[PDB]
Order: C-alpha cells, then structure tokens, then sequence
C-alpha cells in the first residue's frame, strides 16, 4: 500500500548497464577506447523513457573493468569525461588527455570500480526525447528532421597510464543510476519494435497488435 | 459549449517577468473543412505551422525570431440523426510522424519528406492510423488532452491548450509545439441516399500571443 | 573499533575533487597579505571593458592599421561602409577584445552586448552614418533603406564624437551545417562625408565592445586559441 | 586516529545501493528549472 | 546564471598536469630524479596566470607514479620536498635525503597517490610573474632582466628506497591544484606564441595578427 | 581637466601605520615634448626612472636605498583644429619590454639593452607598437587606466596612479613599478601648409612620495 | 557500518604529518614535573 514504489523516482533508479566499451593495446593506432553517453543504447531503458516528454535528472556512473581472462593486475586507469562541446581524444597518445577541464579518475584496475556524478547538462530546462522540428535557422531548403544538438551529454574515454604499451585487453561495463528524476507531460509506450537507433521509425508492412489473438469474441479463455 | 477541455488543467499566461501585440491578434481563424467520409483515415496539423503563413498571425511568425503563445481549438462536426460514427480529437505533444517501409540502414532509412512533417494550412492524412503514424498505440491516445466527438451526442469538441516547452521561447518556422490529430475511431455509416460525405470545421483562436527580434 | 564499509569510488583520484590535503609545513604560517589595489573577483567585472575590435582585418592593411575602418570624400551617400557578425566566440573581429577572447574558455554564454564607435575625423569635418543592428537570422540588409526599418542610430559627427548601441540579446546553442547564425551590425553613409578646405578628406572610424551586467558565461573548456603545447627548456 | 574496523560488504557494489557519488564538476551550476505543465509524480496518477 | 564559475578562483580549480619525471635506477650516477616547481611550464595553465600581475594562493600536488610497462608492485618510494634556499639532493645515496627539515612521503608503488599541499612560501605579499628590473642592488655595470628569485616555490625529488639498486623504470605525473586563489591588476592575455621559457621575448618578423582575415571589410561571412 | 582617471579608483597613500620629504617634492616636472608626426611611433617612460637623474627627487631617490610613493600624470597635445587623429594613453604596471627578432636558444636569445630597457628621461619609441613590444595585443591595452586623447574632441589627459607593488618599499633605481605608454592608434593626418609635427607634452607630479636608507 | 571512501593521501607516511600514535604504555604515569629554573619557549629569548 505504500505509494513509493509508484512514484515518479523509484522507477528510473536501481543502476542498469547502459553499454560495454572494449579496449586492447597496439599502442598507437588505437590505444583507448570511447563511449559517448546514450541512455537510448538499448531498449529496456529507452521504452522507460520515451513514455515521457521532458525529463530532467542526474546520472551516476559506476565502470566495472575486467581483463579478458577476468584476473585482474595492478594497472592503472584514466576515464575522462570530455563534456558536451569540447573535443574528444584522437589517440591514446594524443594532447586532449592532459586538457585540465577535462575531469579525470585515475583508478587502478585491482580496486573497487570508479563512481563519479554528472549534473543535468543541458542549456534547455529539461531533456527532450520526441523533437518536432529543425535544428537549422538557416531556412532549411528541403535526414536532419527529429535530432536536437540539445540532448548531448557528454562522452567518456578510456586509456591505460604507462609510458610504453601493455599488451593486456580489458572491457568495460559502465553502469548507470538515474537520481532526482522530474518527468513531464506523458505519453503512450511504444507497441512497434525499434529499428533505427536514433529515430522513431518502424515498419508499415509487418506492423504487430497490441493485443495477441484468441478464439472468437465471444469465448472468453 | 457543454464541455471544454482544458489541457493539463493549466490556462496560458504571458512570459512570467519578449513584447505582446496587445489584442491585435485576437480573433477565430477557420481552416478549410476536411470531408470525412466511409475510407477516411485521418488527419493531423502541426500546429505552430497551420498559421505560419496565413493571416495577420502569420507575418508576425514569419518575421520575429522568437514566439511563444497558447490556443483555443475548437472542432465542429455538421452531420444528420441518421449518420453515425465517432471521433477522437486529441492534442499531443511533439507530434513526430515516423518514417514507415522499413528499411533499416545508417544510410537509406526512409525519412519522411518536408510536406509530410510539415503539412501546411491543408493538414495531412495518416496512411495507418492504428499506430498514430508514430508506432505508438493509438489505443493509448487518451492519455493527452482529448475529446470525443460523437454524431450520436455533441457534436463540438472544445480544447485549450497552453503553451508547453523546456524553453520560455522558441522559433515559430522550425519548431512545432504540438499537433492537432483527428481520428475516426469508429468509421462513419449511413443509409443510402443521405449526403455521403460530413464536413470537419476546426477553429482556431491564437490566444495570447507574444513575439520578438524583428527582422526588417 | 567504528564499524565501517568501503563503497566504489575508493582508491580514485578525481582530478575536478575537493578535500584536504595534509599540508606539507604546518607550523609555517604565510607572509600576511597587504592591501594592493585593482584585485579581481570575477571574470566578468573583466569582461565589461571595452576593447578595440578589429573590423579591417583583410590582407591589405596588416598592422595597427588593422584596428581603423575609414571613410572618405569619394564615397557617395547611401553606401555601405562596413559590416561585422556579432558574436564574441567565432573567428573574427572579435578575437582581439576581451570578451572575445575570455568567451574561449566556456561553451556557452548569453547576455546583451555593448558597442561603441569613436571617430578621429577632424574638428572642422562633419556627415552622418547610419548604424544598424539586424536581429539573427536575418541576412546582410541589401539597402540603407531596409537597413533603416531595424533597429538603428543616426549619429552626427558634428554633435557627437563617440555613438554607443546596446545589442539586445545574443547566445549560443548546440543541441560546419549548423555556422551558427547571429546577428550582424552595418555601419552605412547617411550623407556624404563633408570636409572644409584645407583639411584632410579621409577620417577613421574605431569600434569597440564590451558585455552588460547580465552577460553570463558556463560550462568551462579549455581554449584552442593555443596550439603551443609546452615550451619548456 | 579515528579507530575503525571493516566489516562484510566492504568493497561491494551493490547496484540498488544509495550514496552519494563524487559530482564530476562541483562548481557546475545547471540551468533552473521553470514551470513546464504537465507534470507526472507516480504512475497511479498515469493509470487513472 | 550562477556567477560562481566565473570567480577568479574556480577559473584556476582543477588540478591539471604541471609536469613529468623519469626515474630510472643505474643505483649510483643517477638513481634518482628531481623536478623544480614551475607552474610556467605548460602553455595552457603559464596563459591563463599571465592574465595577471600579482598572484597568492596555495599548491596542491598529486604524484601519480606507474611502471614503464605499467603495472604496479609494491616497491617503497620517497618524495622529498626541497624548500626554496635548501640544497637539492645530488645523488641517491647521498647526505641529503635524511636532512630532517626537507619533508617527505613515504608510499608505497601500489597505494593510491601521494598527495601533498604547499603553502604560500614568498617573502612578498603575492607572487609577481612580470617583474620590470634587476634583481641586483650591487650598481649592475650593464640576460638578468626580469628574472626574480622571489618566484621560487621550491623543489620535489623522487627515488626509490631500498638498499641496492632495483632494476625498474619509473615516470611521475604530477597534477597540481590550486587554492585561494587571490588576484590584482589583470593584464591583456597573449596573442603571439612563446619562445623562450621563461621570458616574454617573441618573433619580429613572423607576427601573427590577432583575428583571422576574411574576403572585404563590408562583407560579413 | 574635464576628466581625471583615477586609476584602479584607489587615491595614493602613505605607509600605512620609512620617512616623508614634507612638501619638498611636491611640484611639477615637465619633461621634453616628444614630437609626433606621420610616421610616429608611439613612446614610452619606466616611470620611477625618468625622475631618477634629474630634479631634487633625483637626489632623494639615488641616496636612499627604499623608496615610495604614487603620482599624478597630465598629457598635453597642442594642435589645430585642421588637425587629426587619436593617441591612447595608458598606464601599465610593470611593463616589460621584451627580445624580438627571435633567437630560441638558452644562449643567444637577443635580450633587450639596459638603454632599450630604462630609457631614462627622453623615453623610447616602439619598433612594432601593435603587440606593445610586449608581445601582448595592443588592442586590449585598454584593460589599463587609460584616457584617449582625440585631437577633434579634447586635448588633454590625466592619470592618478597610486603605488602599486607586493612589497611596502622597494628600489627606486633597480626596480620600474609603471611604464606609461602613449600610441598612435589613428594616424596623424593634415592638409598641406600646415604644420607637419604636433608636439606633445607630459608633466608628472610626484605626490605623496617617502624615503629611507640614506647613503652618506 | 558507517560508508567511507578512501581518498589520494591514504597510507602514506608523511614526515612533517601530526596525528595521535598509540602510546606503547598505556598506563604508565610519567614522573610529575618539577619547578626547574630558567625555561626556555622561543629560541628568540635566547637571540636576544
């Protein structure tokens, strides 16, 4: 009977796998691995919500970073978060790594996994899924239809610190908790499955029923 | 006039302290009447688009950077005792139409084209509207602000809306707040010899209106 | 003794945390502070200073000359003198001020902007301009006549030697197809440049600008104005 | 110092688990909310 | 709209990369490595403290220290703080490292960093970057123009404890943060590029101009 | 005298509770005029250097081993009203001069000269004004106190400046606390017959000056 | 038990550090102190 399971917060909390980034060493070519952060990535989530219109909260991420036999080693770790409008890392060598505005946690790979906190990054009062419009003021002549710039929220990178290259190979999952979540103006939860990532379309020819069949109409199981 | 449907059961108001064009604004546009009939699968207007390039409201739209306003909607349905039917009009927000013929790429993906999105003054259709066009069950469609218009009772649906967005302020070409969707739940019947097809009225009253950053 | 239980997030550094260190000298207490006048507070009590921007910085005149926008005796009335964008954060004539250069170290910023026209023309000379501001999205205004409808200033040299135009508002927002439009400022011949005799026929304009009390900066980044990447030695 | 002593369940991560994790930009002070209509606080009200 | 991301001391918060030493151990010539404190020596942070004349505040430093290949074992390390006007140790075995006064951190290879705050250490009131003079008060008879010794913050040395030599190779980077921060009469910031280290001196004849040309002055983009 | 710059809107002081010259210092020194033409340049003076050679404050601050104080600057420029053009006229602590004619090495980096460094009382003149020989972008000098002085509109321009320096005392023949630059930014231009180079005049008055450590 | 995280800093010996060490006798009384004449607290008096 007690109301706080059904609020609005409950069922946006308890931290899921919102992605897995792999990371192996050559050392030059690509020696780290990039994420950027999409809470659309797979669909338990994104049909979540994509029941609402706007949404505003705050993400807490926690990377469980394993070798691929799992043992782990003493290595150490650098995540940087690169937030939205700034450049991302072009080579595990490369400047954009010592950039100071850049946060980092330097972690080695034997302790408890990395947990770091972001606000709500957008210039606009609240996220917004469902964009009816174009993103151009430039009086659009007329693919660009639906996608907001306003959404990005930023990117992670992984490298590992050493001087020289380490031939070991690591993959990362990076788990995600939703917190102070406000949500506004509701919609109807999707039937149709998904078939692009970033958009809304679905199938016209194969289109599913809500509502699996029975008998006749009039037999009731 | 029995019922109104106040959307969100919040009125519109101005910007809470950017300019206002007094009453100048106030007043009913009437969009050309659909003709609804027995195939008829629906229709929709986005709708800070239906007025952009119509009337004293449309110049201002077109020549200021920024808007913001509210709306009374208004639908009528002129029809006999012996016709029957019903439909469902709904104010959603963010409508976005979806591409259909599934064709799943980064590449050839069948977006759909400017006058599909953005009808105009004439509205569109949907080609299923058992999906909304948005592969969203219709059948969940009374979640937003909705009214039914039924031939066998009343037949006006009457829906204020306010303004809604995560900005105070936003461009009136490119952006359309919400849509306006008409669908005819259950299809329209009647006996031989009564007129075939019933006319659809929606009205459309721009209240409180605001504007900004002129372009001479 | 306290029972306590680790959580993730031990073991990390943070480089953005905020937590004591041990201070390395404890018993060292620090040379007491005087009074030394002009400190700064904030970043934006230095961003309001207007600085020069440079509207003339085309291949022809490289140099302080870089700075000064002329006019002349043989351009008819009703012509275009000069045009620039307005926004602090793109390339451009912009880049030499303050503002301009302090909006590098932060993704967005909003707020209205000052511009400030000063005119070295002789004592004895005297015309009129006419500057105007058209609003983004709106292109080059074509003709002083369209340019007039806007928002605008005539501005008499004869009365005043320095005219000032408060841009209403301007910001960015994200989120090379989208180039960011803004808005630009013209600065037109309303009448022909009049000079007595004896008297050189050719003046120079120089413009500059600053940020209003409600111009705000956010989300810090770091600046590409730089490519240098560590002398040392 | 502070005696202390470890118990079980130190070191875990427990994906239910509340505390508060370190914010990546302390100084970072977002946007202010307005008044956006429309607002859902449970799901009951959404199944009404 | 917060003004708190524009105060002068958030603008130098977020401990960057002031620097990095190598360590490698031959046990007797050089066993050990030293690093003098310099926040000039990077080119983003040297541009963002030349925007001022008179600068106080404190140092926060955070060793971080992994192998060549990267991965850690628990060898003991020494970092000795060297305060402006002590000698600077001048070998591994040598005298210096167990002066009493030069403080130090004893940490082990595996641990989390070592991390260390510095006070305000000038006999002046704040630190000037830009000194017009001569240090000399002995009538200079007249390359010692600007360069004054009150800048001096000190020195940080690294080896490895241990009673012969251990075979490893080791580099730090060294983070440092800034604190309380306090700062006068501002200056322009720089348009030309840096050539020497230390001092102002730029290129004559290579002058780059300060915005980017275009086509005409009446036209705009 | 229409409008004094008070710069950093602090008025000078004295030690704040090492001697005072009573009002013995307190007087005007009017150095030469430097003449400006077309092709000028621009100037500039290391400020407590100027007076060190010359004046009864020149004995004071040779013979004492500290010194102090703040001063007042007025800049005159006498010309016609047939001729044109703007100067800008700053006050910059510490300034420093810097190598150009660049030679990256630890060795022979060129290194300005004692006489390129303190000019003395006839000031300097700037090889490449537009980075200040500063390196630093002309175009933000105005940060400084700073007056402009426009030949069309007034002609005069003043500057208080108060002691500024992290130290209480320091040196007056070693250490150059302010350097006071004065630029062309708008080239001079006249008509034919008039005359060719406009004279400008600089007085400075040492107000609420101290000493100590005299040296017999 | 109480949550903590550990923090850059931890397990290190730092020279100049101050913190209570366990007393090795910890009910060991020290003899009280005397009057002894001529104390000295600051090495200035004795510059003087």
């Amino acid at each position: 009977n007690g109301v706080l399971e059904t609020t609005i917060n409950h069922f946006f909390s308890r931290s899921g796998l919102v992605g897995v980034v792999n990371l192996t060493d050559g050392g030059d070519t690509t020696g780290y691995a990039t994420w950027d952060i999409d809470i659309m990535g797979f669909v338990q989530l994104r049909r979540k919500c994509e029941m609402f219109t706007y949404m505003r909260f705050n993400a807490e991420f926690t990377f469980v970073t394993t070798t691929k036999s799992g043992e782990a080693r003493p290595y150490m770790l650098q995540y940087m978060y690169v937030p939205p409008g700034a450049p991302k890392p072009t080579g595990r060598d490369a400047f954009q790594w010592q950039t100071a505005t850049n946060p980092s946690v330097f972690v080695k790979l034997t302790d408890p996994p990395a947990q770091v906190s972001v606000p709500f990054m957008s210039p606009a009062s609240a996220y917004q899924w469902f964009y009816d419009g174009y993103p151009t003021f430039g009086q659009h002549p007329e693919t660009t239809y639906g996608l907001c710039p306003n959404n990005m929220m930023g990117t992670f990178a992984v490298r590992v610190v050493s001087r020289e290259a380490s031939q070991l190979k690591l993959q990362t999952r990076v788990y995600m908790k939703l917190k102070h979540v406000r949500a506004w103006v509701p919609r109807p939860i999707r039937s149709q499955p998904y078939l692009l990532k970033n958009f809304p379309n679905y199938d016209s020819s194969k289109i599913t029923n809500s509502a699996r069949d029975r008998s006749s109409i009039k037999q009731a199981n | 006039a029995a019922n109104i449907v106040l959307a969100y059961g919040e009125w519109p108001e101005y910007c809470p302290d950017p300019t206002r064009p007094d009453v100048s604004v106030n007043r009913f546009y009437t969009l050309d009447s659909k003709m609804w009939q027995e195939n008829s699968t629906g229709w929709y207007w986005k709708f800070p688009d239906v007025l952009n390039k119509t009337g004293v409201f449309g110049q201002n739209a077109q020549f200021h950077y920024l808007y913001r306003s509210g709306f009374c909607l208004h639908v009528q349905c002129n029809a006999s005792k012996f016709h029957q039917g019903a439909l469902l009009v709904a104010v959603i927000p963010e409508f976005v139409i979806a591409g259909r013929g599934s064709n799943t790429k980064p590449n050839e993906a069948p977006h759909p084209g400017f006058t599909t999105t953005f009808p105009g003054t004439t509205g569109a259709t949907f080609h299923d509207p058992y999906v909304l066009d948005s592969g969203v069950p219709l059948s969940q469609a009374l979640i937003y602000p909705h009214q039914w218009v039924n031939l066998r009772t009343n037949n006006c649906a009457t829906v204020i809306v306010p303004y809604i967005n995560a900005v105070p302020f936003d461009s009136a070409i490119n952006h359309s707040n919400f849509g306006l969707v008409v669908v005819p739940v259950s299809p329209l019947k009647y006996s031989s010899g009564a007129t075939t097809a019933i006319p659809i009225t929606i009205t459309i009253a721009p209240l409180n209106s605001e504007f900004g950053g002129l372009r001479q | 003794g306290i029972p306590a239980e680790l959580r993730p997030g031990t073991n990390q550094f943070l480089t953005t945390d905020d937590d004591t260190a041990a201070p390395i000298l404890p018993g060292f207490t620090p040379t007491p502070t005087i009074h030394i006048p002009g400190e700064v507070h904030s970043l934006l009590e230095l961003c309001r200073v207007e600085t020069i921007l440079e509207v003339n910085n085309t291949t022809e005149a490289t140099g302080l000359t870089r700075l000064l926008i002329p006019v002349s005796s043989q351009n008819k009335a009703d012509e275009l003198c000069a045009a620039f964008m307005v926004d602090p954060g793109r390339i451009g004539p912009w880049q030499s001020t303050l503002v301009g250069q302090i909006c590098r170290y932060y993704t967005q910023w909003s707020g209205s902007l000052k511009v400030t026209f000063m005119f070295t023309g002789s004592f004895m000379a005297t015309g009129k301009m006419l500057v105007a501001y058209s609003p983004p999205g709106s292109a080059q205004p074509a003709n002083r006549e369209t340019a007039m409808l806007g928002t605008h200033v005539i501005w008499d040299f004869g009365l005043q030697s320095s005219v000032s135009l408060v841009i209403p508002w301007i910001s960015n927002t994200h989120f090379n197809y989208d180039y960011y439009t803004a808005g630009v400022v013209t600065l037109w011949y309303q009448t022909n440049y009049v000079v007595p005799p004896e008297t050189p026929g050719e003046a120079y304009i120089i413009a500059m600008g600053a940020a209003q009390d409600n111009f705000t900066l956010k989300i810090c980044k770091d600046t590409d104005e730089v490519t240098q990447q560590a002398v040392l030695q």
